[PDB]
């Protein structure tokens, strides 16, 4: 599993404490579809990281 | 684009080769050297820096006021260059 | 916030060179909901500061 | 060849350890370790989180 | 000497951890954690703490078990990661002050400086403030009774620094803020 | 100084900011004409900066 | 066609216009800009490198400045 | 939706390359939707599910089998000629979380409303491994089987089984599980 | 010599102190590894009314001014308004000062 988390209160305001846990994809999964994650309900909540350079920029 | 065709097929290994060769601290030239670890260096943006030599370059391959390739992350001297 | 783009020349490959504040001159495709030909060159526009997508023409 | 739908359980223990660690989020890179138990494939629970002393390497 | 203390909610949340890491044994005693804080200013400021395996006897109160090596190692590694905070005192989570607590206190009066004691509650059913700072001082008595270690209450406030406010307020979404006017005034004026 | 607590600062590098007052220090040295010292976090004032 | 449209990531939003200084036979050239940023990348497609006529303005990035193409003027 | 009841596999006879192309739960939902297509067939259903790999008798993907039972329960919903007797020996077969999960779904759905204490019992030992997905199926079947029965130790068994675990799919499966039992207990 | 046999505990304390200076002296090498840039120093004594006033004025080579007290190790040939000093990344501290010319 090997969870990786970045806390960054420096540019995070005191109103929201938005933190995210990040993941590594396998490099051999590039031929198939990227993330075969079932139960796609919560991804509407996972599009809250929508900064227009970092999330889909990287 | 036909010259960029075979090079476009040769752009596959440029992604596995993009993780090496990436480093450039704007090719800072040195000024002097106080002792064989510590080198007094100046970047072109007028910030005087000090870093140690890496293991890949000999200190006899250090020349006074030399433009060389140098890291922008660990800041060490990966490879030199002739001019 | 976001930056202030100024297009000086529109490029025909739908990748508009835009004159930016120093260390700028960032050539980019602007957002898909806005057409390229409406953006007239030598006029100031509204540009995002990272994603480099145009909002509107400015006087 | 399998992947599932995982979701990360976060206590306030780990949270305020990352917030004391975020007050310890001065400009330098800081280090810490997340602990807990993996009960299945697709759920993950954190309990124990501590910090690590800094180094000039980061 | 010291007028007031400041205890951050992080350590009491680690007393929630004291009631987490039990493992269901049937003991649930006054588990002592090693209180850390800032005695540096005249006000005492608790930042964080840890806990130590502590056992008493069923019948005998005066049997009590601590560790110096665990104190110097956990405090050593903690001082290695953060030397801006030092040892200050301790606490038991039991509701009752035992006779043994002068002797249990005496170990951290020796090796640490004048240590503060905190009585808190195992079950937070008390409407009152759970934390009471009891200064460990010997006071001379007018009746002529011999001088002993006496636990006088030092007044306390529970404050959070910056991010503990944000994380707690994000975790709740149930508490309402200051909100002067009808409601937050009149509810205090209710109860 | 607009609010007696909170005023305008002028950095050496050029950008201007507004800061608060620390609970320890008082308004004696905080009068204008005083070059001060600031922090990256919260823009607090630990002490001032005497010119020379 | 997909390989023609896979280098779009480099010429996308992370793209800048720099000024080339010289072309090096070690295939990593040295560039410049308003601060004169010198970054050397082993070359990529769409560049001419002979009629490129060094000392001119070329196309750079917000990324590692891999030269994805050139633009005449 | 469109091929329900008309038993038309002929749309899904266009290709094998668009169905089995991914080893995932998508094949389980594909075999399930195959169960939605045809219904009410006492020989050709089990025969047709047996037709899919009677070669080595070892599916590399278990979702064909567990979708065979989950589909089969969709076929035999409220049939009086239940093959439930065979599916107890088929749930007696040792397999991980597809005979357990899909076997709980299909077998409990075919046993819907019967209020049998036996399928109640094997349902309990299906949920006693504390896994979220197969016990989620155990709750979903348990609401089906206990319709109107209102067994006394069952409700306190479910809510007493609820707070003693940190898994969440056991909580929603027992959520619907204690939901469906309560019918006409308005009073 | 019974009164002088308490000296043994003192010597075990002090050789224990020599056992425990190895780690906090060991972090000297990993914190003070690379002074990354060169920054101009201007010495300016402060007054705090211990609470003693002691300060210096810094200027980076990229001409950015920050604030700091007199810090580092025991200084004799330091305290000069000079250059070629030791500094970490954002700590902006003084660790190793050297003469430029
Ligand atoms: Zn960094």
């Amino acid at each position: 599993r090997a969870v990786a988390v970045v806390v960054d209160p420096i540019q995070s305001v005191k109103g929201k404490v938005v933190i995210d846990a990040f993941r590594l994809i396998n490099a051999n999964m590039m031929v198939l579809g990227h993330e075969p994650r079932q139960t796609t309900s919560n991804l509407g909540h996972l599009n809250k990281p929508s900064i227009q350079a970092l999330i889909h920029g990287l | 684009a036909p010259p960029a065709l075979w090079d476009l097929a040769a752009d596959k290994q440029t992604l596995q080769s993009e993780q090496p060769l990436q480093v450039a601290r704007c090719t800072k030239i040195i000024n002097a050297d106080s002792e064989d670890p510590k080198y007094i260096i100046n970047v072109k943006q007028f910030a005087k820096f000090v870093v140690d030599l890496s293991d890949q370059v000999a200190p006899t391959d250090i020349e006074e006021g030399m433009r060389v390739g140098v890291d922008r992350n660990k800041y060490q001297i990966h490879i030199p260059l002739p001019p | 916030g976001s930056y202030v783009g100024e297009v000086v020349r529109a490029m025909d490959k739908k990748k508009v060179l835009v004159k930016v504040h120093p260390e700028g001159k960032f050539v980019v495709d602007v957002d898909k909901n806005i057409d390229i030909n409406d953006v007239t060159p030598n006029c100031r526009v509204a540009l995002r500061n990272d994603s480099y997508t145009l909002h509107k023409i400015l006087p | 060849a399998v992947d599932t739908a995982e979701q990360v359980y976060i206590s306030s223990l780990a949270l305020l350890k990352m917030l004391k660690h975020g007050r310890a989020g001065v400009p330098m890179e800081v280090m810490g370790l997340m602990l807990g138990e993996f009960v299945d494939d697709y759920t993950v629970r954190v309990i124990d989180v501590f910090a690590m002393p800094q180094s000039g390497t980061g | 000497a010291v007028q007031k203390v400041v205890v951050h909610p992080l350590v009491l949340l680690s007393v929630v951890d004291h009631f987490n890491r039990i493992g269901k044994v049937g003991n649930q005693k006054r588990v002592v954690g090693v209180l850390l804080g800032s005695w540096q200013k005249k006000v005492l400021d608790v930042s964080n703490s840890f806990a130590v395996p502590f056992d008493e006897d069923d019948k005998d109160d005066s049997v009590w078990f601590l560790d110096h090596d665990y104190l110097e190692n956990m405090y050593g590694m903690f001082k290695k990661v953060n030397a801006r905070e030092r040892i200050v005192g301790w606490y038991h989570t039991g509701p009752k002050l035992h006779k043994n607590d002068i002797a249990i206190n005496e170990l951290m009066k020796r090796y640490c400086p004048n240590s503060v004691l905190v009585i808190i509650d195992v079950k937070p059913k008390d409407l009152g403030l759970p934390t009471e700072a009891y200064i460990s001082v010997e006071e001379v008595h007018d009746d002529g009774t011999p001088t002993s270690k006496t636990f006088e209450h030092v007044t306390s406030e529970i404050g959070a620094e910056e991010a503990e406010e944000v994380g707690v307020e994000h975790l709740l979404r149930d508490i309402k803020d200051t909100t002067v006017g009808t409601l937050s005034q009149r509810i205090t004026n209710q109860v | 100084q607009l609010t007696e607590e909170k005023f305008i600062v002028k950095a050496t590098n050029g950008p201007r900011y507004v800061v608060g007052c620390r609970r320890q220090l008082d308004k004696s040295k905080l009068k204008p004409g005083t070059r001060v010292a600031l922090d990256m976090t919260t823009l607090t004032i630990m002490r001032y900066l005497p010119r020379e | 066609e997909e390989e023609r449209s896979k280098v779009d990531d480099l010429r996308g939003t992370p793209m800048s216009v720099g000024t080339l200084e010289e072309i090096i036979d070690d295939n990593h050239a040295i560039v410049s800009t308003s601060v004169g940023s010198e970054h050397y990348v082993s070359i990529l497609s769409f560049v001419d490198k002979d009629l490129l006529e060094p000392g001119c303005s070329v196309l750079l990035n917000h990324k590692v400045h891999a030269v994805i193409g050139v633009l005449m003027d | 939706f469109m091929h329900c009841g008309t038993t038309s596999d002929q749309f899904l006879r266009d290709n094998l390359e668009w169905l089995a192309r991914a080893t995932n739960w998508a094949k389980f939902t594909a075999t399930a939707s195959l169960g939605v297509i045809h219904k009410g067939h006492e020989k050709e259903a089990l025969q047709l599910m047996a037709t899919y790999l009677p070669k080595d008798t070892s599916p590399g993907s278990a979702y064909q089998e567990g979708g065979g039972l989950y589909a089969l329960g969709l076929i035999h919903a409220n049939h009086g000629g239940d093959i439930i007797d065979y599916l107890l020996n088929q749930l007696k077969n040792a397999s991980n979380d597809i005979v357990r999960h899909g076997g709980s779904l299909g077998l409990g759905l075919a046993a819907m409303g019967t209020a049998r204490q036996d399928v109640y019992d094997l349902l309990k030992t299906n949920l006693y491994q504390d896994d979220a997905v197969t016990g989620e199926a155990a709750g979903l079947a348990l609401g089906l089987v206990m319709l109107g029965s209102k067994n006394a130790q069952a409700i306190e068994d479910m809510v007493g089984y609820a707070q003693e675990t940190q898994h969440e799919k056991i909580l929603r499966g027992l959520a619907v599980g204690i939901a469906l039992v309560m019918y006409g207990r308005m009073e | 010599k019974i009164m002088k046999s308490e000296v043994l505990r003192v010597t075990h304390e002090l050789q224990a102190m020599k056992d425990k200076i190895k780690e906090n002296s060991e972090k000297i090498k990993v914190n003070k590894t690379l002074p990354y840039l060169v920054s101009n120093v201007i010495e300016l004594l402060d007054v705090d009314p211990q609470r003693k006033g002691k300060c210096a004025v810094i200027k980076t080579s990229t001409r950015q001014t920050y604030f700091l007290p007199v810090i580092g190790l025991v200084d004799a040939e330091k305290l000069k308004p000079g250059d070629l000093v030791g500094v970490n990344k954002d700590s902006y501290l003084i660790l190793e000062t050297l003469p430029t010319e």
